[PDB]
């Protein structure tokens, strides 16, 4: 109760910064055979992401009512800095030309459209997912309803019919 | 690479007819939203009557 | 309203 | 001094946790580092399964010579679930009934056909004609829900159609570039050769002519460890092993 504890009995800072110099040595031994492949690991998975999935804003989960008569898919909504980047380099194509002379606001007018339905499909993608995270309380607030359900019916013996628990999809959960 | 940039061009051509079809899908889906949203707001009116 | 908005999505399609 | 260190200032006690502190680090270091290589293997095959296996027809691309950035693929294909090929088949064949039928009620009696000179702006399809392009509803017949949907799987069809017919004047294209640029490398080796026999030893690379593979197209390329990526540092401390 009154004592150092197991990190204030080191020895004087000095010593122990020379101690902590060859913490640093072995602990990059032990780095350097294990931390490398996990290098060369993560090179191969982020250049499959680079041509596949390396660009996604939102995801193209589903979306099922909880009476599941129609699926939706979301939208698997993509980083659109290169896009809009290029969309300017046409910009800049049609102002070297102007320059070296002596339409880019319609490519202006492309970029907001760009951005105007990044927006709008991201703010459909945010109510798409507040109603799930509604349909997940929900879906607690079902289970232990339907479960004092069937505790009704088999103290009725009532097997015939007790209402079941439901829950999404793994359609809505793809994570 | 002429053949490369006309194909390139051709696929514009193709993928505008595309634009049609999703269109279609939203109509089926108007007019299904159109058949019991009828009958809801006039139940709705129902109860208030 | 039901009646008339039926029939001019059925002429509307 | 030298000979004297902060190991000898320590106390027994001290040197006994901080190196099985150490030796813990180094262990769960090691441990830590190995399931990260697992988990990263783990999530690489995730990601071919779910984005290129599910694909049926593959993602291939082509780059043109001139232009080592642009690029064209074919197009995107998952493979059917088999409802798709189910109805593809029933529904063509008596699709074909459906024209042949004459059954339901018509609302076209109303309307007279005319004639505009551009309508729209212009679209147009290419290569042959598809199937459904023979096979289409008229304007005023579809207004049911199931003829709806009918219709949407005949545009489907006239998709794949589209896709079809560019796809396979694609893959001509590509067969005729792999030709041409299996014919320009051995060119290019031949002209390499004469060009060192000569002395002319320091050839631009503008005269060679341009083998513009691009990695995506062939994208199981894109898949690999490019060991040139890997940070020189690790790359030194790679040398250093002998296989």
């Amino acid at each position: 109760t009154h004592r150092l504890s197991k990190e204030e009995i080191t020895i004087h800072p000095q010593i122990y910064r020379e101690l902590q110099e060859e913490m640093r040595q072995r602990v990059e031994e032990s780095r350097k055979p294990t931390a490398l492949e996990l290098a060369r690991e993560n090179i191969r998975t982020r250049k499959m992401r680079n041509r596949f999935v390396d660009n996604l804003a939102h995801d193209r989960f589903l979306v099922r009512s909880f009476s599941k008569e129609f699926s939706v898919a979301s939208f698997r909504t993509p980083y659109v800095d290169g896009s809009i980047k290029l969309f300017q380099q046409q910009i800049d194509e049609l102002l070297g030309s102007e320059r070296c002379s002596s339409a880019v606001i319609k490519l202006q007018q492309l970029i907001r459209l760009e951005e105007i339905i990044f927006n709008m499909r991201n703010n459909f993608s945010n109510e798409l997912l507040k109603l799930r995270d509604e349909k997940e309380r929900l879906c607690g607030t079902l289970n232990v309803s339907l479960q004092r359900i069937r505790a009704i019916n088999e103290k009725l013996k009532d097997k015939s019919f007790h209402a079941d628990d439901v829950k999404l999809t793994p359609e809505e959960m793809p994570g | 690479d002429d053949e490369i940039d006309v194909l390139r061009t051709d696929r514009m051509l193709v993928a505008q007819l595309v634009d049609e079809l999703e269109l279609h899908q939203v109509n089926a889906l108007c007019l299904f939203l159109l058949k019991k949203t009828i009958r809801n707001k006039f139940l709705g009116v129902k109860r208030e009557e | 309203e039901v009646i008339e908005k039926v029939l001019d999505i059925q002429n509307l399609y | 001094t030298p000979t004297v260190r902060a190991e000898d200032f320590l106390l027994p006690e001290q040197r006994q946790a901080f190196n099985e502190e150490c030796e813990m680090e180094i262990h769960k270091a090691r441990e830590d580092d190995y399931y990260s290589l697992v988990h990263n293997e783990f999530v690489q095959h995730t990601i071919k399964t779910e984005c290129w296996d599910v694909m049926e027809v593959q993602r291939s691309k082509i780059v043109s010579m001139t232009d080592p950035e642009t690029e064209v693929h074919n197009f995107h294909l998952r493979k059917p679930c088999a409802q798709r090929a189910k109805i593809q088949k029933k529904i063509k064949l008596m699709r074909a009934i459906q024209i042949k039928t004459e059954e339901c009620f018509t609302l076209s009696s109303l309307v007279k056909r005319a004639k505009e000179g551009n309508l729209c702006t212009e679209q147009q399809v290419c290569g042959p004609p598809s199937d459904v392009d023979e096979l289409l509803y008229d304007t005023l017949d579809v207004y049911t829900g199931p003829r709806a949907t009918i219709q949407l799987i005949l545009l489907e069809c006239k998709i794949l159609h589209e896709k079809k017919s560019f796809n396979i004047r694609f893959d001509t294209l590509r067969e005729r570039k792999s030709r041409e640029l299996n014919l320009i490398a051995e060119r290019n080796g031949r002209c390499v050769r004469i060009m060192q026999q000569l002395g002319e030893h320091t050839c631009p690379p503008n005269v060679l002519f341009t083998p513009v593979f691009d990695i995506e197209e062939d994208p199981q390329t894109v898949f690999e460890v490019f060991d040139s990526e890997i940070d020189p540092e690790l790359l030194k401390l790679a040398v250093k092993s002998d296989d």
